[PDB]
């Protein structure tokens, strides 16, 4: 997974249709994730990228996974609209989310202690 | 527009949707398909307010934007002489750790 | 076509078959009432709300709300049912 160094510019608008502070993540030419500055919820940002580049986005406080035009966004030839939405999380993950966010890293099974500690991670999702 | 409702009575709670254009009486028809009781033995409420068979759910304040999938509006159900409106509350959560 | 999901405290939640079948656990417990000995009604109403929310949105999606006091229990419920 790496941006394709096309040098063909590509005009993109980062539209934030989620109640989360979005963190855009560009996958540079070696596949490493590069963090761009964040979009408050409901705010947009016209941005300059290139055909064949690799973008993903996360909640920027918890790294929860968001959708862009419903997982990986590649600017194609022209501007282009990257619509960043909440996914329909599982009920389990959604509860992991709420719990995570109210307790610093309790009365639940041992298998759930691990789930709560298996934070969403960008390096993690990438291998997938 | 679809409205999402919990229809509630005693310890019974149906989750269903209807159109905002559809009628109280038409909702009573839905109850009949489920709880097998004909509409004339049914009364429908929005809070304490008896609802009229002819009025639309929207008129009655069940709007697509208030009656939501993840947060559905409540419609009181009374059976029949007619009982009073009774809805048993849900259990109460423990205290926060 | 509907099913009855009964909570630990007697409350009887009647929801469309297809909504309940989302849960793989419930599909087994139907193969049509299902009794939930460890799930109280304030947890099982949320589960039912989640079914509707999940079926409608699977535009822009809204956050599924979860109050703090019900968060732990709902987590166990979600964990058991896999929903």
């Amino acid at each position: 997974l790496r941006s394709v160094n096309s040098r063909e510019p590509s005009q993109v608008i980062f539209c934030n249709r989620s109640p989360r502070v979005v963190l855009p993540v560009w996958l540079n030419f070696d596949g490493e994730p590069q963090p761009y500055p964040t979009l408050p919820p409901g705010t947009g940002r016209r941005i300059h990228s290139y055909r064949g580049h690799l973008w993903l986005f996360r909640d920027a406080g918890t790294h929860d996974g968001l959708l862009v035009n419903q997982e990986l966004f590649v600017p194609s030839l022209n501007p282009i609209f990257a619509n960043i939405t909440l996914p329909v999380y599982t009920l389990k993950e959604r509860c992991l989310q709420v719990v995570r966010s109210l307790v610093k890293p309790l009365d639940i099974v041992r298998s759930l202690y691990e789930d709560l500690e298996d934070h969403p991670n960008v390096q993690k999702d990438l291998e997938r | 527009m679809d409205v999402f409702l919990m229809i509630r009575r005693h310890k019974t709670t149906i989750f269903t949707d209807a159109k905002e254009s559809s009628t109280v009486f038409e909702l009573k028809r839905i109850v009949e398909g489920i709880l097998k009781r004909p509409p004339d033995e049914q009364r429908l409420y929005k809070d304490d307010q008896l609802l009229d068979d002819g009025k639309t759910l929207g008129e009655c304040g069940f709007t697509s934007q208030t009656a939501r999938p993840q947060a559905p509006a409540t419609v009181g159900l009374a059976f029949r002489t007619f009982e009073a409106l009774c809805i048993e509350p849900f259990s109460s959560p423990p205290e926060l750790p | 076509m509907y099913v009855k999901l009964i909570s630990s405290d007697g409350h009887e939640f009647i929801v469309k078959r297809e909504h309940a079948l989302t849960s793989g656990t419930i599909k087994a417990m139907l193969s049509n009432e299902v009794n939930f000995r460890e799930i109280p009604s304030h947890v099982l109403s949320k589960v039912c709300m989640y079914f509707t929310y999940k079926v409608r949105y699977t535009t822009e999606i809204p956050e599924f709300p979860i109050a703090p006091e019900i968060a732990l229990e709902l987590l166990m419920a979600a964990n058991f049912l896999d929903c």
